[PDB]
C-alpha cells in the first residue's frame, strides 16, 4: 500500500504508533495484533497472516520517506492503535 | 333479497322489453328503444333458462324481430345489441349482429359520397424494398413506425429504409407471417426529421451523418441485414 | 512522447503547418497539478502514466493518426 505515497492525486498520511521507529516497535504490534484478530500461534494460516501484517522494513522506511518530505500528514487513530495526546511529540522525536 | 345496483338495473331493462312486448302484440310497429329492449330481455331469459350456449344466442337473437315489425328507419340504426347475462357456467357477454333486415329507404344520419379518389402522401416518391421474415413468431408493422428499427427477425436491406415509414394509410398496417417474404413501399419522414425513441438507434436528428451511428448500433444488437465496414471510427457522442 | 506536454514556445504565440508541411518542434511538460480538462475530452482527468493507456486506446479508436496502443487491452472500471 506504501507505493500510493508517490502519486500525484493522493494526500498521504501517517498514524503515530509507527513513528518513530524504535527497538520494541515490532514485538508491540505484534502482540497488538493477536489480541485483536484472535490468532493463535498454533495455525500456519494465522502466522502466515500476521507475518504478512506487521513487516519491519516498510516501518523502516517509513521514518526516512518523512524526513524526505514525500508523507505530508501526522495523525493519531485515537484509541483505535494510536494515542490521542502524542502527535506532537512524536513528530518532533521523528525529526 | 340483498340486491346489487346490476340486478336493480336489469330488472328495469326487464320490463322494458315486457312493454315491448306487449305493443307488438297489439299490433304497434317498434320503434328504436323497444326492438332494443326485446332483443335484450329475450337473451336475458334464454339465459336464465340454462338449456342453450351464449354461441346458440347470438343466432337466436336475430330470428326475433322481422322487417315488417318495425318502424322504417329502425333497422339501418341498430347494427348489433350486446347484453351481459349469467348462464349456469356464470356471466357471459353476448353480442347479436345485425338482428333486423331494412324494408323502407329512410335511412337517419346518411351519407352522400363524391366519387373521386383521395391522394394521400402527395410529392412523396416511393421505393420498394423486399422484406423476410426469418423467425417463428409473426410481425405486423404500423404506418407511422420508424421501419429502420423494426424487429431484428426481419431481414432486409437496412441502409436503404433510414428516415423512412410505409406509404399505406394512417392508422393501417402490413404482417409478416413467419416464412413469409413480400415486398413494401416506403417514403420519407415528414416534419423536422426528429426521430426519438423505437429502439433507441438514433435519438437525434436523421441525417447522413447520424446514419452511420445508427447502422453501427444495429450491427453490434445483431438487427438482421444491417451492412456497416470493419474498422469504424468513433465520434465523441456516440 | 507527446502526452501531457505543450509547445515551448512564448505564451500566446503559435506554429503553423501547411497541407504537405513537415517540421519539427519543441516541447516541455505542462506544470502546475497537470489536471487536464477538455481540448478533446481524451483525458479529462489527472495525467500520469495509468491514463496514458486509456488515453492511448481512446485516441486509436476515434481515428488520431500515429497513435499506436497494443491488441488485447484491458478494460478499467471507470473510461
Ligand atoms: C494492527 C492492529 C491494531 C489494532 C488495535 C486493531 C487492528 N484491527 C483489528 C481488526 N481490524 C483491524 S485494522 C483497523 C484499525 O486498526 N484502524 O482503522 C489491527
Ligand atoms: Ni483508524
Amino acid at each position: 500500500i506504501i507505493k500510493v505515497a508517490g502519486e500525484h492525486n493522493i494526500l498521504p498520511a501517517s498514524t503515530n504508533p509507527t513513528i518513530p521507529f524504535t527497538v520494541n516497535t515490532e514485538a508491540e504490534h505484534m502482540d497488538m495484533l493477536m489480541v485483536c484478530h484472535h490468532l493463535d500461534k498454533s495455525i500456519k494460516e494465522d502466522v502466515q497472516f500476521a507475518d504478512s501484517r506487521i513487516r519491519p522494513q516498510t516501518i523502516a522506511a517509513e521514518d526516512t520517506l518523512h524526513d524526505m518530505g514525500i508523507f505530508s500528514i501526522t495523525s493519531s487513530d485515537s484509541q483505535a492503535m494510536g494515542r490521542v495526546g502524542e502527535v506532537i511529540t512524536r513528530t518532533w522525536q521523528t525529526a | 333479497m340483498k340486491l346489487t345496483p346490476k340486478e336493480l338495473d336489469k330488472l328495469m331493462l326487464h320490463y322494458a322489453g315486457e312493454l315491448a312486448r306487449k305493443r307488438k302484440e297489439k299490433g304497434i310497429k317498434l320503434n328504436y328503444v323497444e326492438a332494443v329492449a326485446l332483443i335484450s330481455a329475450h337473451i336475458m331469459e334464454e339465459a336464465r333458462a340454462g338449456k342453450k350456449t351464449a354461441a346458440e344466442l347470438m343466432q337466436e337473437g336475430r330470428t326475433l324481430l322481422k322487417p315488417d315489425d318495425v318502424m322504417d328507419g329502425v333497422a339501418s340504426m341498430i347494427h348489433e345489441v350486446g347484453i351481459e347475462a349469467m348462464f349456469p357456467d356464470g356471466t357471459k357477454l353476448v353480442t347479436v349482429h345485425t338482428p333486423i333486415e331494412a324494408n323502407g329507404k329512410l335511412v337517419p344520419g346518411e351519407l352522400f359520397l363524391k366519387n373521386e379518389d383521395i391522394t394521400i402522401n402527395e410529392g412523396k416518391k416511393a421505393v420498394s424494398v423486399k422484406v423476410k421474415n426469418v423467425g417463428d413468431r409473426p410481425v405486423q408493422i404500423g404506418s407511422h413506425f420508424h421501419f429502420f428499427e423494426v424487429n431484428r427477425c426481419l431481414d432486409f436491406d437496412r441502409e436503404k429504409t433510414f428516415g423512412k415509414r410505409l406509404d399505406i394509410a394512417s392508422g393501417t398496417a402490413v404482417r409478416f407471417e413467419p416464412g413469409e417474404e413480400k415486398s413494401v413501399e416506403l417514403i420519407d419522414i415528414g416534419g423536422n426529421r426528429r426521430i426519438f425513441g423505437f429502439n433507441a438507434l438514433v435519438d437525434r436528428q436523421a441525417d447522413n451523418e447520424s446514419k452511420k451511428i445508427a447502422l453501427h448500433r444495429a450491427k453490434e444488437r445483431g438487427f438482421h441485414g444491417t451492412k456497416s465496414d470493419d474498422n469504424y471510427v468513433k465520434t465523441i457522442k456516440e
